[PDB]
């Protein structure tokens, strides 16, 4: 025998899962039931719970458990028992077909997943239909099985091979005639049952999505006529409407090429056009369910025929009546309707942009302005709105979505023509405030893209904005400020408007809800007009000093400092270093105050960061850098602040971020900070392993790696930082638990291998780094994997790069040692992670590493790759001999790195 | 969110 859980124990656990008075008692039962599902005991327990049929809770748990075991643990079943499990599942769904629909889907999903993994069940669709089609009570669950079976063909949670999946799809296509014939019988029998038609529609759309239905046979098929028949009738409920809408969208989306499926395309095209009457009927009854459904059908129709709309507009399947349907939907007062079609308008603009033909553009010009006219009305705030427009709720994100869409479609109208059009509608009619606000919002979207040569109509709009009194609505003042920020180029070309614009932005800067928008606009004027801004610099510094007392958001304050730093860099070298110590002291003194106290230096660290980041003056003739002097004044308080909050990863992160831009700004200068910073970095990293010290070290190596006097100190820093790093990675699941450490470690190693490779390759710490690099390729992490692959790529490239250099033969020899001891292991680990461990996003990075290995020694790579292919688990025909052979041929006989990537895509696809 | 790195080259 053996220890097994008993039926009484699981029934008591299932009851406790739903009905335990102690709320912690049901999470205690949930944990144990989860342990049961992942155990070998779950097979028999689920079967017996489904045979007893005690209640809905126990039967649902058993059905879900059966599904999970079949899709995750099918190897636990002996092949001898596959047929017994199928018969049991078919028996269970028969007995429980009326107990609960949610139980039936789980059993249907189990039957589907079982068939997909049981090739001995040949023609399962045929056996299922000619066993249950004659019983009207068995049709509901028969359709459920036939609905979820195509869905599970591409289930990520199943991991069937690409070769097996091709067998499945062409076997399901062979029986597509019988499932279509079953659906026609399902509408002849009980065709008035609304629930029956929904099951017929969901099954039809599922087989459309799989792409196995006959196009010409479905074109002349009554199922498609019934589909549009119910979408015309007003009496159809919301459930049947959604089922029919999804199926029409599935049929339209199933047409990937309009000429191959021309008879079907014409039938669908004619069908949706007849739904316009039903659309207006749905709008009159305020049935927002159907309205959104029709807009999805309309949007998908234009998506399916987007090629014909652009190629032959106004003729045949390019008939512009399709766009007229979308413009009708754009007229609906609810903005949730028009935003359904926003993706199509992007594609239309993208395709119209490709065809560099202004004659084709002119065909659609009217349709875009007609759409833009509707989008401007949707952006209108309510007439009783209080303050500035929201930018974080549903209506705020919609306005930002419209702003991006108008920027991408404005070329079809002409930015200059559309800008003056919106501005002319503002003078006449005495518009309400919410209308003037929305029109100003659209104008701000296209202001950056209008040619600033036609000054008259442009410079007079800017002139009218600064003359706005404070009596105007807050939202109108808010949007007008952002418009000025977008018109920074018209100010640079007409410099006489600088003072009126700066003055107007000053007033909004001194108001609370306009402070952020005014700081953003001031920043835009600073970066664009930084030439003739030396006069207004003194005023900017005054704002930079008393910056903290302005009710500015952290982003607005940083952006305001960025603008002041840009105009400062254009000043003479004397005035730069003079004003820089002042602007930093107001942040330095505040940092000293925090050392005598909540005390959160994040704000003042970020303010020092943005100052160093954008203070890049033209230093020539061997002059001293103005920021170097300020770095030595700033260093002690930074080191003091860093040592206090050394345990807080967030504050340390902002400290190193400020130190990053400080070193970047000065460059090889400020070498005095090398010894005290590196010393503090190693000491703090010994107790608290913040990965940002590895990144900060990479900046030092990137900035001082080429100077021979620093290569030893940097190598000592690397050997020092690697001791606590390896202990962090040697822990169980250390790679998965510390991915940021893996990321920043090979950022440091990459900067080392490209600034001083001979120093690293001839050291002792390069051996553990190489071993961790090969081990880190298994880590499923976007930033970590990109950093590791980049290191391996540049490490191997060292034996090829700069063949003109004096030390080329030494690098070639040093890389040959790495190739001999680790070359075969690297190719095998790279092939292993691509097929089993990593998602497809890593393939271009892996391909670049494989490409570099072929550059160093191509014939030896052919041998290493042939070995890794032979010793590869060719099982999920998982990998045929021709597929192994073609892969080795495509990689080794590749002339570009792209060919290695394409070979990885095809080969790696076989394992998922 | 507070962690910021430099982009690729
Ligand atoms: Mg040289
Ligand atoms: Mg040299």
């Amino acid at each position: 025998e053996g220890a097994k859980p008993t039926l009484q124990l699981v029934y008591q656990a299932v009851q406790a899962l739903y009905h335990d008075p102690d709320p912690s008692g049901k999470e205690r039962a949930s944990f144990w039931l989860g342990e049961l599902q992942r155990s070998v005991h779950a097979w028999e327990i689920s079967d017996q719970l489904l045979q007893i049929r005690q209640d809905v809770e126990s039967c649902y748990f058993a059905a879900q458990t059966m599904k999970m075991k079949i899709q995750t643990s099918f190897y636990e079943l002996p092949t001898d028992s596959h047929a017994s499990l199928r018969d049991s599942l078919l028996t269970h769904i028969q007995n429980l077909k009326d107990l609960s629909p949610v139980i039936v889907t789980q059993l249907a999903l189990a039957i589907a997943d079982l068939a997909l993994q049981m090739p001995s069940w040949k023609g399962c669709v045929q056996t299922l239909v000619e066993k249950y089609s004659n019983d009207v009570t068995s049709l509901p669950f028969l359709l459920e099985i036939l609905t979820v079976l195509p869905e599970e063909v591409h289930s990520r949670s199943l991991r069937i091979g690409a070769n097996r999946r091709t067998e499945i799809i062409e076997d399901l296509a062979f029986y597509s005639s019988t499932v279509v014939s079953l659906l026609m019988t399902c509408v002849e029998k009980a065709g008035t049952d609304e629930k029956m038609l929904m099951k017929v529609f969901r099954c039809l759309g599922s087989w459309f999505n799989l792409g196995v239905l006959d196009s010409n046979f479905m074109a002349n098929n009554k199922l498609l006529a019934l589909l549009f028949e119910v979408l015309q009738q007003d009496k159809t409920s919301s459930n049947l409407h959604e089922a029919a809408s999804d199926c029409v969208c599935s049929a339209l989306y199933a047409i990937e090429n309009v000429e191959t499926n021309l008879p079907l395309a014409m039938q669908l095209f004619q069908g949706v056009l007849t739904l316009e009457t039903a659309y207006h009927m749905a709008v009159a009854r305020e049935d927002l369910d159907k309205v959104l459904n029709y807009c999805r059908i309309f949007t998908e129709l234009c998506e399916t025929f987007l090629e014909k709309i652009v190629c032959t507009p106004g003729q045949g399947l390019g008939d512009l009546r399709t766009l007229e349907l979308l413009l009708i939907c754009a007229g609906h007062p609810q903005y949730e309707v028009v935003e359904i079609s926003f993706n199509f308008w992007y594609r239309l603009g993208e395709h119209l942009y490709k065809t560099n033909d202004e004659v084709i553009h002119g065909i659609f010009k009217a349709y875009i302005q007609r759409l833009l006219h509707a989008l401007a009305r949707h952006c209108q705030l309510e007439p009783d709105h209080e303050g500035v427009p929201e930018e974080t709720d549903d209506f705020g994100e919609f306005r930002m979505r419209v702003s991006d869409l108008v920027k991408d479609l404005i070329f079809l109208i002409g930015s200059m023509e559309c800008f003056a059009q919106l501005y002319s509608t503002l003078k006449e009619g005495n518009p309400p405030w919410e209308v003037t606000e929305a029109v100003l919002f659209i104008m701000a979207a296209i202001a950056k893209s209008v040619d600033p040569e036609n000054n008259p109509t442009l410079v007079e709009v800017l002139e009218g904005v600064v003359r706005l009194p404070e009596t105007v609505h807050t939202a109108v003042r808010y949007t007008s400020i952002e418009l000025v920020g977008e018109m920074s180029e018209v100010v640079d070309r007409n410099p006489q408007f600088l003072d009126p614009v700066l003055g107007y932005l000053m007033k909004g800067l001194c108001e609370k809800p306009l402070a952020s928008a005014a700081a953003k606009a001031i920043h835009n004027i600073c970066s664009v007009c930084r030439d003739h801004m030396a006069q207004h610099f003194n005023g900017l510094l005054e704002i930079a000093r008393s910056l903290d007392s302005f009710l500015l958001s952290p982003e607005a304050a940083v952006g305001l400092l960025k603008g002041t730093a840009l105009v400062l860099a254009r000043l003479p070298l004397d005035k730069i270093t003079e004003c820089l110590s002042e602007l930093c002291s107001v942040q330095v003194m505040a940092l000293k105050k925090l050392l005598s106290q909540s005390s959160d230096p994040t704000v003042f660290l970020d303010r020092l960061a943005v100052i160093f980041r954008h203070t890049n003056p033209i230093v020539e003739n061997g002059q001293t850098h103005p920021c170097q002097k300020v770095i030595q004044e700033i260093w002690p308080v930074l080191s003091e602040t860093l040592n206090k909050h050394r345990a807080d990863n967030r504050i340390v992160e902002r400290c190193c971020r400020c130190l990053r831009f400080a070193v970047r700004c000065v460059g090889k200068g400020s070498a005095a900070l090398l010894q005290p910073l590196v010393t503090q970095m190693v000491n703090v990293y010994h107790v608290h392993q913040h990965s940002c010290f590895l990144y900060l070290g990479s900046i030092l190596v990137d900035e001082y790696g080429m100077e021979e006097g620093c290569r030893q100190g940097l190598l000592d820093m690397l050997q020092a930082l690697c001791i606590p790093t390896f202990q962090l990675l040697e822990q169980q699941n250390g790679l998965q638990n510390h991915p940021d450490t893996v990321d920043d470690l090979f950022r440091l190693a990459t900067r080392f291998i490209q600034r001083s490779p001979v120093t690293l390759l001839r050291s002792q710490v390069v051996i553990p780094i190489l071993q961790w690099a090969i081990a880190s390729t298994t880590l499923d992490h976007r930033d970590a994997n990109c950093s590791v692959m980049r290191f391996l790529r540049d490490l191997i490239h060292t034996g090829v790069a700069n063949d003109h250099e004096e030390d080329f033969e030494l690098r070639k020899e040093l890389i040959g040692q790495v190739m001999n001891q680790l070359g075969q292991q690297l190719v095998s680990q790279l092939l292993h992670t691509c097929c089993f461990c990593l998602p497809p996003y890593t393939l271009p990075d892996v391909a670049e590493v494989l490409w570099e290995i072929m550059q160093v020694d191509r014939p030896t790579f052919c041998r290493w790759l042939e070995n890794s292919l032979k010793g590869l688990p060719k099982e999920t025909v998982t990998v045929t001999h021709k597929q192994l052979t073609d892969f080795h041929k495509q990689v080794t006989s590749a002339e570009e790195c792209k060919q290695v990537c394409w070979a990885l895509r095809d080969f790696t696809r076989l394992f998922r | 969110y507070y962690r910021e790195r430099s982009r690729e080259r």
